[PDB]
């Protein structure tokens, strides 16, 4: 983020916390009390359901 | 051993910027560039005209004072010879002695003035303050100079040994000091050894030592500076270049190293290990392997001495399965 | 309870920037960086040549004034001895006493001048004004320094 | 690092003027530092009662 000519430097980790999260923490889904995710499968046209 | 990599720049052991103590027109250059210079050797030659005139004036004043002292001394000697049998009054002898003393004091003052003039005249023959290697000449013959000017004439620097100014974060310095004070890290002998890495990555055959860790904190960045000294016999290092420095800050005795093949990591970053209990079963234990040394990982928490951890055949083993243990070096 | 959390910056209780009081060339460095020092110790050593010459000139002037004062005092003592029997008029004694007083005043002036010269000479031996921790030297041996730079 | 400095300090006012480009007032405090655990020029969060 900022380096002088004498070698002194500022790193991003020195000013902020980097982690791996989600895009939006707006919806929390719990299946029977446990955290969970889901998928929704739609049938294509002209296909056998069974 | 605990090592830290830091950036820094090199600097000359002793550097002097040659500046003129007088003012005048340069007449001649007495040194060849890029050659080792002996201390006290005249480098330039500024115009000595006015200083020569001042020296002549001082010499004339000294001659006048010396003549006065000589005549006073002769009179004193004659009066002393006469005084033996009270042929002259004591008052005249005392007056003559006082006159001689005053004349000698005036001679001393004239000598001091002559010495000052001689120093000023010798200032024109610019002499290198120290030995070392001299660079180019920022000015040439015919370029006017003034006393105490900002623009230096030349630079004389010593290339052996060399200094390395290396930047250390203040938080890291405080944390290391606190760890040292709590006995978590050891300290042997004196100055901590410092290794160097150049731009291409060649390890320096010689080893320097850190000395004089500074105390002032840079406002813009928030870091302090440290100084290391490196012998430079082969002139493989030059002032002002960019280098990396490796510093050892103690010897952790309770270090635990785990092979990297036996620890798994979730995509988020948490780390677990497959341990084997006394019951010849396999369990999963979370560990914190923040740092990697060589090929192994340094575990700081979650493990204790005597733990029996698997490194090989993790694919063939599922947690909660009876497995026999075989030790491999 | 009501509290307020604020940013702030630390600063030393007493910080002194060593600056020369005389002009010349540094010939020596009589301290090692990063070490606590005591007040009054000499840090650098600037060339004392011209200041030494000035000190010598002041000492010579002081010696001249001292000789004049001594001869005046001798004359005053002799006249005071002779005044007892009324063999010299009071005018001569008063004149001699005035001459002695003037000589003593000149000696005092010479002493003041030599004190100033000694102060200037002692300035060349750069002394730390306070006690504390000293960092690196921004100038090494051979650098030219100016008065009050 | 969030570590509370073990020793407490005292507050002595030393500046009442308001800065032009900051709009702020500079209070002053004294802290004993026997172990040299805080170097000059660093950054600290002072809590006032």
């Amino acid at each position: 983020l900022k380096v002088n000519q004498d070698g002194s430097r500022v790193l991003l980790r020195d000013v902020a916390k980097i982690e791996l999260g989600g895009e939006n923490y707006d919806i929390i889904a719990e299946f029977n009390g446990q955290p969970a995710s889901g998928l929704g499968i739609k049938l294509a046209t002209g296909a056998n359901a069974l | 051993q605990i090592t830290t990599e830091l950036p820094g720049r090199t600097s000359a052991y002793r550097i002097a910027e040659v500046r003129p103590q007088v003012s005048g027109i340069i007449l001649k250059r007495n040194f060849k560039e890029g050659s080792d210079i002996e201390a006290g050797v005249s480098l330039y030659q500024i115009d000595p005209a006015t200083y020569q005139a001042t020296y002549d004036s001082a010499k004339g004043d000294l001659a006048k004072a010396q003549a006065a002292a000589n005549i006073a001394q002769l009179t004193v000697n004659r009066y002393q010879k006469l005084l033996g049998t009270q042929y002259i009054s004591k008052q005249e002898y005392d007056q003559a002695l006082a006159d001689a003393q005053q004349a000698n004091a005036a001679v001393t003052a004239a000598k001091a003035a002559v010495e000052t003039a001689r120093i000023n005249l010798a200032y024109t023959k610019v002499t290198s303050p120290i030995s070392g290697r001299i660079g180019k000449s920022n000015v040439t013959e015919g370029a006017l100079v003034q006393n105490g000017q900002a623009t230096a004439l030349a630079t004389v620097q010593q290339l052996d040994p060399i200094y390395v100014d290396v930047t250390q974060s203040s938080n890291d310095f405080l944390r290391l000091k606190q760890e040292l004070a709590n006995g978590t890290l050891k300290q042997e002998n004196g100055k901590a050894k410092v290794s160097l890495i150049t731009s291409d990555g060649i390890k320096f055959p010689q080893d320097g030592t850190l000395e004089f860790s500074d105390v002032t904190v840079d406002q813009t960045t928030g870091s302090i500076t440290l100084r290391a000294i490196f012998p430079n016999p082969d002139h493989t290092l030059l002032p002002g270049m960019f280098v990396r420095a490796r510093l050892e800050e103690g010897l952790n005795p309770n270090a635990i190293l785990v092979p990297q093949q036996g620890v798994t990591r979730t995509p988020r970053g948490d780390a677990t290990v497959l341990v084997v209990g006394a019951d010849d079963k396999v369990e999963t234990r979370p560990i914190v392997a923040s740092q990697a040394i060589g090929d192994k990982w340094l575990v700081t928490e979650g493990l204790k001495a005597g733990d029996r951890v698997v490194i090989s055949g993790l694919q063939k083993v599922r947690p909660g399965v009876q497995v026999k243990a075989q030790e491999v070096t």
